């Protein structure tokens, strides 16, 4: 019925495979861009890797307990025992994730570990009638579920500011206004093909792992409800985004609820 | 200038 034109964009650098499929035109599997499962740099980020500036836990349990400086850090350790947000997680304004890390005296089976575990969710790249690429789940995806991680290239804000091919920008803003840029256009992984939506079925969180330079969160994407197999995945690239775009192009996420039709 | 497309929101 439609085109298995990849079995796997990642190249095996996933967990699990991610193929890319086509039932809709004839356009190939896209390749103008260097798929990578993690976050590159191409140019120095001074990023601060010093592990005696890490902060850890000393846990001598599996990081359940209040005790937890690495869920004291996140506010409170939000993973369930699936690896699954509390209902209680404000997804909203979430707050920041801190999991625990080589240095913490924990087992790497801890509580506090998720988004440094990988890919988990079954994911397919396919072609879309309206929007491009996109990315929808082969099968239900529980609430509160990591699925994926925002991955491409580290710059700063003024080389971002230059960048011309803009549609793949990820802005990373300190609390205390530093920023940074992730730009998954030429280096990149399965997040970079992730449509907007105006009721998102994912929601972005700053995470930090084997570093904690505020300037760097890592960006995971969670589910906020039930997502059901065969869904196209979605999150609100933001008002700033819009503000640019919507000069251009108008949202054709298809909600009756649409803020940018 | 303009500015920036960056996501989130
Ligand atoms: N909700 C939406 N409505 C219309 N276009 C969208 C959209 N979400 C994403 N896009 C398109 O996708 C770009 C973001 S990059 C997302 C992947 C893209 N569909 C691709 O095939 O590579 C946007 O600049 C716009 O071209
Ligand atoms: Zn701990
Ligand atoms: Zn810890
Ligand atoms: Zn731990
Ligand atoms: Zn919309």
């Amino acid at each position: 019925v439609e085109r298995i034109v990849s079995r796997d964009i990642a190249r095996g650098y996933e967990r699990i495979p991610i193929p890319c499929v086509n039932a809709v035109d004839s356009e190939p599997c896209p390749s103008n861009y260097k798929y990578v499962s993690q976050n590159c740099v191409t140019s120095p980020m001074n990023i601060d890797r010093n592990i005696t500036h890490l902060q850890y836990c000393v846990c001598i349990d599996d990081c359940s307990s209040s005790n937890c400086m690495c869920g004291q850090l996140s506010m409170r350790c939000w993973y369930d025992k699936d690896g699954r947000l509390l209902p209680e997680f404000n997804m909203a304004e979430p707050p920041l994730i801190f999991e625990c890390n080589h240095a913490c005296s924990c087992w790497r089976n801890c509580r506090n570990r998720v988004v440094q575990n990988g890919l988990r969710a079954r994911l397919q790249l396919y072609r879309t009638r309206d929007m491009g690429w996109g990315v929808r789940s082969l099968q239900d995806i529980p609430p509160g579920t990591f699925v994926c991680e925002y991955v491409g290239e580290l710059i700063s804000d003024s080389e971002a500011d230059v960048r011309e091919e803009d549609s793949y920008l990820f802005d990373l803003d300190n609390k205390d206004g530093e920023v940074y840029c992730i730009d998954a256009r030429f280096y990149g992984n399965v997040s970079r093909f992730i449509n907007h939506h105006c009721e998102p079925n994912l929601v972005p969180v700053r995470v930090f792992m084997a570093h904690q330079d505020l300037r760097f969160p890592r960006i995971a994407f969670f589910s906020t409800r039930l997502i059901e197999a065969g869904e196209q995945l979605g999150f609100d690239y933001g008002e700033r985004f819009w503000d640019i775009k919507g000069k251009l192009f108008s949202c054709r996420c298809g909600s009756p609820k649409c803020r940018h039709s | 200038t303009a500015r920036k497309v960056g996501r989130p929101g």
